């Protein structure tokens, strides 16, 4: 159905009312969100349907309608751009500079800004716009606040 | 059954609201795809 580029929001009609489950990037004709918010199920534009393609539950993404297309990058150096998609409330820029997450396999960007869970899938951008990850998986801290991860895939 | 709805343009914003630490945490990442703290 609507296909135009742009952040959306991901809602299901199963619980009580209209319930957001998370956000997701559309861009290149590919819808690109959290695996933990729709199960790898399928989901609907208006009268169009949009059909999984490929998705990983340990990286926690999942694209629609064809492979993976965000292949921006973090800097380690620059301050980043959370568009923020909360339930219920209206789209919004949150700039931060991101802390990191050492691990066994390499160093990844976090952004630590607290934020309801129906929340992820919300895209990170660098100055030139472009999406640098998925906000939505991360850790919870000795403060109870939230720092998650700068989730970004890979683009074959 | 799940549907998605337009909330806006992916642009960033001159003059946006600049909150939030820059942390360094020592994590591990299970099967799953679960994030837990190391200390
Ligand atoms: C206390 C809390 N606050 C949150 C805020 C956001 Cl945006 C998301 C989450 C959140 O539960 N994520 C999440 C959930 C399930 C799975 C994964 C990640 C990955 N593996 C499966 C939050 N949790």
């Amino acid at each position: 159905g609507e296909t135009t580029d742009g952040v959306y929001r991901v809602m299901t009609r199963r619980l009580l009312g209209s319930t957001q489950v998370g956000v997701g990037v559309m861009q290149e004709g590919v819808f690109h969100t959290m695996w933990h918010v729709t199960k790898g199920a399928a989901l609907r534009s208006g009268e169009g349907r949009l059909d999984p393609y490929w998705g990983d539950v340990k990286q926690d993404l999942v694209s629609y309608c064809g492979p993976w297309k965000l292949d921006a990058a973090w800097d380690g150096l620059s301050e980043v751009q959370l568009l923020a998609v909360p339930p219920g409330e209206r789209a919004k820029n949150i700039q931060t500079l991101p802390g990191i997450f050492k691990t066994k396999d390499g160093d990844i960007g976090a952004v630590a800004l607290d934020y309801p869970a129906g929340t992820s899938g919300s895209p990170i951008l660098d100055k030139c716009g472009r999406v640098i990850g998925l906000y939505g998986n991360g850790v919870v801290i000795k403060n109870g606040s939230y720092v998650s991860a700068i989730t970004q895939g890979k683009r074959e | 059954d799940m549907y998605i709805e337009r909330a806006g343009d992916i642009t960033w914003e001159k003059d946006a609201e600049v909150t939030g630490n820059s942390p360094r945490l020592d994590v591990a990442l299970d099967e799953s795809g679960d994030f837990s703290l190391v200390e």
